[PDB]
């Protein structure tokens, strides 16, 4: 079963698949094979858990019902930099303007 | 597939399939006219919600099973409905 | 004014009849108001209802010993919820249409039959009702 | 009149499914080629309804009137049933185009009159302006009879 995601890290969102059976590692194989960095140098973030590379992306809680195409899930993504690793920062996308009157009830 | 980068015009890059991409003839003109395609007046919460499009047409184009609605909050949908009509698709 | 009906009935085949080709003598035997309304009504109906004409002709296997079966159940189905004038002129125009195509599948015997049908019809069933709603007279003015 | 149901009185047993979630309008075209209304089936439901071989029919969102299909395509005729089991009329969501997909919504938020008041190019007015309905997908799918 497919799920539906959106790998985000700082102004970077990254749109891909991913069977639910599939692994976090699996899914940082994805990431590098985009961004060019390997799984180890990758911390996969869901909310603010740190994802551990064994566990399958169903376990993790990204199910058909949470991981949709129309309506992805986030996973946070933070890369190692230097002797330590750097912390999670996703950039917001911007706001929508105010409702215009003749749209409001 | 091969991946392209379509780039906000608050400057956030959304990175999607080719395939999915070229779902804008708008997009497929301007990568065949490199890998990157700028949006100067798509800001990022628009350009991500047509990047969710893509990745729902094509999941459900031709797919026999029961389709979901495509939700578009009222807050964006002038400006979704905007870059719909630019990007043709 | 019982046979007054039987004029209408006979003036109507007979109206009918000429517009195919075929004479009401060669098979049988104001006033001229009626007459006149109700035949230019019969084709005003055959006009807007064609239809109705298709679909009988397509579900009526019309046979000289079935003949009266087939009639009484399409005049009676007509008249369920009741009698208007616009129901009456459907069945003048019913009998005209199983007279003309009695004549053009060979079953000519039928249509001095359908001629004593309507008329039975006309006097036992449709009879009070004219004559409670002021007589062919108001059918004339309604239709003018 | 061409697309019109066919008077064959032969019943045939048929299933509407909604499987979408729209409020569904089955559209009957009569034998004078009209579309009439049917009661509406909630998102979900479904029912046993009677029907009869070659008729036609469409099926739209009850409010909106947007277009719906029926077993991937536009148009439902029923079939003579084999081994007694119905026939299933499957009606799903099409995926539409982003850019009517955000006119749909937009429709539901704005009064028409008010169309001219948002802030877009004018041919986003004449866009918004025609709505979907029953009449004009006729007359795109009799003009198809070409070949």
């Amino acid at each position: 079963m497919d799920v539906f995601l959106m790998i985000r890290r700082h102004k970077t969102t990254i749109f891909t698949d991913a069977k639910e059976s599939s692994t976090v590692f699996e899914l940082k194989r994805i990431v590098e094979g985009i961004l060019k960095r390997p799984p180890d140098e990758q911390r996969l973030y869901k909310d603010d858990q740190l994802l551990d590379d064994g566990k399958t992306l169903g376990e993790c809680g990204f199910t058909s019902q949470t991981a949709r195409p129309q309506a992805p899930a986030t996973v946070g993504l933070a890369f190692r930099a230097d002797d330590t690793f750097e912390a999670l920062c996703i950039e917001p996308f911007s706001s929508p303007p105010e409702l215009p009157d003749v749209m409001k009830p | 597939a091969m991946y392209v980068k379509l780039i906000s015009s608050d400057g956030h890059e959304f990175i999607v399939k080719r395939e999915h991409a070229l779902t804008s003839g708008t997009i497929k003109a301007m990568l065949s006219g490199t890998n990157e395609v700028n949006f100067r007046e798509i800001p990022s919460h628009v350009l991500s919600k047509v990047c969710m499009y893509f990745t729902y047409k094509v999941r459900y184009t031709n797919s026999s099973t029961e389709i979901p609605e495509f939700p578009i909050a009222p807050e964006i949908a002038l400006e979704l409905l905007m870059a719909a009509n630019f990007l043709d698709c | 004014m019982s046979q007054s009906n039987r004029e209408l009935v006979v003036d109507f085949l007979s109206y009918k009849l000429s517009q195919k080709g075929y004479s009401w003598s060669q098979f049988s035997d104001p006033m001229a108001a009626v007459k006149q309304a109700l035949r230019e009504a019969g084709d005003e109906f055959e006009l807007r209802y064609r239809r109705a004409f298709s679909d009988l002709t397509s579900q009526l296997h019309i046979t000289p010993g079935t003949a009266y079966q087939s009639f009484e159940q399409v005049v009676n189905e007509l008249f369920r919820d009741g009698v208007n004038w616009g129901r009456i002129v459907a069945f003048f125009s019913f009998g005209g249409a199983l007279c003309v195509e009695s004549v053009d599948k060979e079953m000519q015997v039928l249509v001095s039959r359908i001629a004593a049908w309507m008329a039975t019809y006309l006097n036992d069933h449709l009879e009070p009702w004219i004559q409670e709603n002021g007589g062919w007279d108001t059918f004339v003015e309604l239709y003018g | 009149p061409v697309l019109r149901s066919v008077n064959s009185r032969e019943p045939s047993q048929v299933i509407f499914c909604n499987r979408s979630p729209r409020v569904v309008l089955p559209v009957w075209l009569n034998f004078d080629g009209e579309p009439q209304p049917y009661p509406t089936l909630p998102p979900g439901t479904g029912r046993r309804i009677h029907s009869y071989r070659g008729h036609l029919w469409l099926f739209r969102d009850a409010g909106t009137h947007d277009g719906l299909l029926v077993n991937q395509t536009e148009l439902f005729v029923p079939s003579l049933n084999v081994d007694g089991q119905p026939i299933f009329a499957n009606i799903t969501l099409p995926v539409y185009t982003l850019k009517e997909r955000c006119l749909q919504v937009v429709r539901s938020l704005v009064k028409p009159e008010n169309y001219r008041r948002l802030d877009i190019v004018r041919s986003l007015y004449e866009d918004l302006e025609d709505h979907p309905n029953v009449q004009k997908d006729l007359e795109r799918l009799t003009q198809e009879r070409i070949a």
